[PDB]
RNA sequence: GUACGUGAAAUUGCUGAAAGGGAAGCAUUGGAAAUCAGUCUUAUAGGUCAGCAUCAGUUUUCGGGGGCGGAAAAAGAAUAAGGGAAGGUGGC
RNA sequence: UGCCGAAGUUUCCCUCAGGAUAGCAGAAACUCAGAUCAGUUUUAUGAGGUAAAGCGAAUGAUUAGAGGU
RNA sequence: UCUAGUGGGCCAUUUUUGGUAAGCAGAACUGGCGAUGCGGGAUGAACCGAACGUGAGGUUAAGGUGCCGGAAUGUACGCUCAUCAGACACCAGAAAAGGUGUUAGUUCGAACUAGCCCUGAAAAUGGAUGGCGCUUAAGCGUACUACCCAUACCUCACCGUCUGGGUUAAGAAGCUCAGACGAGUAGGCAGGCGUGGAGGUUUGUGACGAAGCCUUGGGCGUGAGCCUGGGUCGAACAGCCUCUAGUG
RNA sequence: CCAAGACGUUGCAUUCUUCGAUGUCGGCUCUUCCUAUCAUACCGAAUUCGGUAAGCGUUGGAUUGUUCACCCACUAAUAGGGAACGUGAGCUGGGUUUAGACCGUCGUGAGACAGGUUAGUUUUACCCUACUGAUGAAGU
RNA sequence: AUGCCGCGGAGCUAUCAUCUGCCGGAUAACGGCUGAGCCAGAAUCCGUGCCAGAAAGCGACGAUU
């Protein structure tokens, strides 16, 4: 257990409910949480079943003024926020104030692409679903129910990945130089019996 | 026991007054880099409307190669002045205006757009912008380079020379026109080189194009459900009134539904009427613009006595097939059609035989005063 | 000050304070702000709140040593025998 | 504020939206006493015709042959 | 011995009658509700646990521990893929028969027998395992620990009632020790609080301000209520013992 | 479901609420939902029958107060059902409809008739909400 | 209580007059491919198109007493 000022979570390969439950508990603990790459979130069950579930969600509306009726957000970040909102006591000022500590986004915008992004093992698809079980991605589900910025995020994410890769090569070179100069120091053996 | 379809469309409500007087182009044609750089919109003023006689060259029709009479709408379209450019960058949340570059010199007509009270103001708009444009063009150059490098959509700010039209209004109408065709670099170069210059509708539209006309319809004020929604009039025996909807809902749900006809504003709404052919783009200077080839009789588009409540059209005009939204002297937006169309009706060439310029302020009987003096003793 | 003793509540205006995202009011607990009293001040003894120590009562939570019981646990180890087969080791 | 705390059931009534009556219940007492008792068990001993069981037992209903006529 | 209230009942278990059926009518035994809060069943008069004075600490029942929600995103072995899966008794409802579904079993490749799933299955505002969601479950079956918390249980403090033991050295109508117990409608009884008037009493209060009135002030009592500071006011009023009633 | 679609078999009155009052049928008007599909679209089986499918549509008249009904037409077709048996501060008042009156039957009579027949006052929104339009303070 | 009659511009208005009203994607039924996955296929669903613009969503820009 550890407390960070803000936690940026790479939502790739995570399960919607498992991550939303972990995030919702952290928000109620008073911690600010940022969730990036919401279009890569996974849901158990094949897509068609998930698509039918969301079409059932679209059916809910007020018989008078659907503008009062339930607002069905299509963006993957908004889907994740909806799952978290159903896990927070949002009608209450405590659970409402815990919502503005959550910022779910699609892709990794500039303020967060230069920050460490941790993952939640309790919500990872590889560690939770038996192999061979069908699953869908929220990004593809959103693109079929109305979300219309799928390929823009894909292009911007590809460009960001290239830039991040170039940074990593620079960091690898610097760390390689540090490691090479590390062993030359005689203290490396003077620290050996201490376990360092 | 019986059925009847719904009265009215549910896709047009709320039936509230438009929040804008000038039509907003809500969609622009898909950008094709193969096509050359061009404008995809224009802004004119509804002068009036008249009727023409045309030989119908549609094979297989019952009236092929025989005369027909069609009502046409004349819109005065003096050339628009390109005063600026604005860049749009695509984002995961939509288009975002990255930056805007204005021309060095802006006319008084477009400057009046920025003031509610131009008379009392010191007319100080864009003064410091003009100063920085003259003293340091490098900042402008960086702005244009930024548009070329990051922006994926380019729109030219254009205003209309409203002082050329016979209108008491002096604020020039200003809009953004998306520039499709070519690379973003080509669009910026086209925009910058066209700062402070004028673009004529002859360059944009080609005398047969199917365009969309966008404008705010004529306001009818508040109306009842009989007129606003077309419901049936209740019988003469009705108590407390008959020009209304009898039942406004069932017991449950215990509310009036949004789908029930009610009274209120019926008019002054934003419409985008599709598939309007240009029958003729006439030049202002030419004195034979309304005269066809089978008619001779050198004459102008303006009927005798002038366009009712508009005056005399002296500038470039466009003659469209059928009606357009809005009253006379209303600002209308003509945009290129978004859909493709290969119909024989949409592709047949148009060759007019005669254009009516008798007085519309009554029952006109003479086309021109020259033959009016002939008939009258 | 005759619209006259006292001049209540409903209701109302002004001022000050605070609250208010489709009711309000209420109970418990504390924060914040406001407000206030006891108490001491004194006659070795005494005011308010704290920290530890040694005890008592209640309870909770970790650990150690020992006795007895069982097929006087079952197993196992080391070391002597007999017999056995394999899902067959070396040798074929 | 403190202590105790129900009934919708019996019998009769031109009774069936009500009374009287017995029960439940509250106060006030009086006696009795290791007694006289218990919504209990045990030991001893009675009583009953329900569940089941039966139709090659009475009565009642019903299946099938074989024998003796 | 005298008297009140009641003399419309209702629900659940099991047994059962009339009825095509019923949240139907009528009975028998017991427990509940009416009269009864509290923890759990999302919610609910009678379902499950448990019955209640004011509090502190500890521990539990029924039920639960992914989030909402206090408490293991525990352990072990399995089954299930559902194009609108499943999710805890009462209970919010479903069948025969089926399956080139799958996991097992039984008997001679075959017939089967069993679980889960699917089909059978078929409505009207948008919508309910309580919601979110959940798929080597956060589903289903079984075992196993740890943990969560009721006004229940346990130790303790205090309040009251009742009960028993002391008290000629202590408003003896007093003092003192000890134990048990605490739900309540209709109803009963006891002791108190407050209002108007009468007898007695207080060397009683008062124009140096009685009574009354207002008060983001202070104190007392379990409570009815009482006392008091500040302001307003202007001629009377109260405590104790008893009497009385057009007394809340 | 079963094999000779017969025979079987399995499924999709009560009096609890209201008598200090919930306006009582039909039509007209207007909206919405369901599918158990009349037409249209898409395939599949020999002008005839099914599957997905409720997107869109589903009429004009004669009689009758009628919901059902029945007729003459048209139509691609003139499917069915829910909405407090949708809809009276929405309408009309034809059915129902107290008092007037007539007839038939019944009664000694007053009267009765779930038989017929004519005439017979249909109140109120300015409140809250909802809906329909119209302004509008304030972050930046 | 617009005396009446003919015509009557302007405005309003008439399916009594005129104009205008389309192609993308995933699919259900169902047919295939290889041996799940993919392809084909409806007036269906979802988007382009169209209307509103969050009065407590947002950006660019102009001038700044």
């Amino acid at each position: 257990s550890e407390f960070q000022k803000v936690v940026v979570i790479d939502a790739k390969g995570h399960l919607l409910g498992r991550l939303a439950s972990v995030v919702a508990k952290q928000l109620l603990g008073g911690q600010k949480v940022v969730v990036v790459r919401c279009e890569e979130l996974n849901i158990s069950g094949h897509f068609f079943r998930n698509k039918l579930k969301y079409l059932a969600y679209l059916r809910k509306a007020c018989r008078y003024n659907p503008s009062r009726g339930a607002f069905h957000f299509r963006a993957p970040s908004r889907i994740f926020q909806k799952a978290v909102r159903g896990m927070l006591p949002h009608k209450t000022a405590r659970g409402q104030a815990a919502l503005e500590h959550l910022q779910a986004v699609e892709g990794i915008p500039p303020p967060f692409d230069k920050q460490k992004r941790v993952v939640v093992p309790a919500a990872l698809r590889v560690l939770r679903l038996k192999p061979g079980r069908k699953y869908c991605t929220v990004g593809r589900l959103s693109s079929e129910v109305g979300w219309k910025y799928n390929d823009i995020v894909a292009k911007l994410e590809e460009r960001r990945k290239v830039k991040s890769a170039a940074f990593y090569q620079a960091k690898l070179a610097k760390q390689k130089k540090i490691a090479s100069a590390k062993e030359a120091s005689p203290v490396n053996q003077k620290l050996s019996q201490f376990g360092y | 026991k019986f059925e009847q379809p719904r009265h009215g469309s549910l896709g047009f409500l709320p039936r509230k007054r438009a929040s804008r007087q000038r039509g907003k182009v809500k969609a622009f044609p898909k950008d094709d880099a193969s096509k050359p750089v061009h404008l995809t919109a224009f802004l004119g003023y509804k002068a009036g409307m008249t009727h023409i006689v045309r030989d119908l060259d549609r094979p297989g029709s019952k009236m092929h190669k025989r005369e027909i009479l069609e009502a046409v709408t004349v819109i005065e379209t003096p050339p628009m002045v390109v005063v600026g450019v604005v860049g749009y960058v695509e984002t995961p949340r939509g288009l975002r205006s990255l930056t805007t570059v204005w021309a060095e010199h802006l006319s008084e007509e477009v400057k009046r757009r920025f003031y509610k009270n131009w008379f009392k103001s010191k007319k100080k708009a864009f003064t410091k912008y003009a100063k920085k444009y003259a003293e340091s063009t490098q900042s402008i150059n960086r702005e244009l380079e930024r548009i070329k490098k990051y922006c994926s959509v380019v729109r030219v700010l254009a205003h209309t020379q409203i002082r050329k039209t016979p209108l008491a209004q002096k604020k020039a109408h200003l809009m953004e026109i998306q520039v499709n065709g070519g690379s973003v670099a080509d669009k910026v170069e086209w925009a910058r080189e066209h700062f402070e210059k004028t673009v004529d509708i002859k360059s944009t539209f080609e005398q047969n194009e199917m365009i969309d006309v966008i404008g705010v319809t004529r306001g009818k004020g508040n109306e009842g459900t009989t007129a606003r929604w077309g419901t049936k009039r209740l019988p003469r025996k009705t108590h407390r009134g008959l020009r209304k909807v009898a039942c406004i809902g069932a017991w449950h749900p215990a509310n009036v539904q949004w789908t029930v006809a009610r009274a209120g504003n019926a008019g002054y709404m934003h419409r985008t009427q599709l598939n309007s052919k240009i029958y003729r783009i006439g030049a202002g200077d030419d004195a034979k613009n309304a005269s066809t080839d089978f008619d001779a009789t050198e004459k102008r588009i303006t009927p005798m006595g002038g366009f009712v409540r508009y005056g005399v059209v002296e500038n470039d005009f466009v003659m469209l097939n059928g009606a357009t939204p809005g009253p006379v002297k209303r600002v209308l937006t003509l945009r290129k059609s978004l859909l493709t169309h290969t119909s024989r009706k949409a592709l047949e060439p148009v060759s007019l035989k005669w254009i009516d310029t008798a007085s519309k302020f009554g029952h006109g009987r003479f086309q021109t005063p020259a033959e009016a003096k002939q008939f009258l003793g």
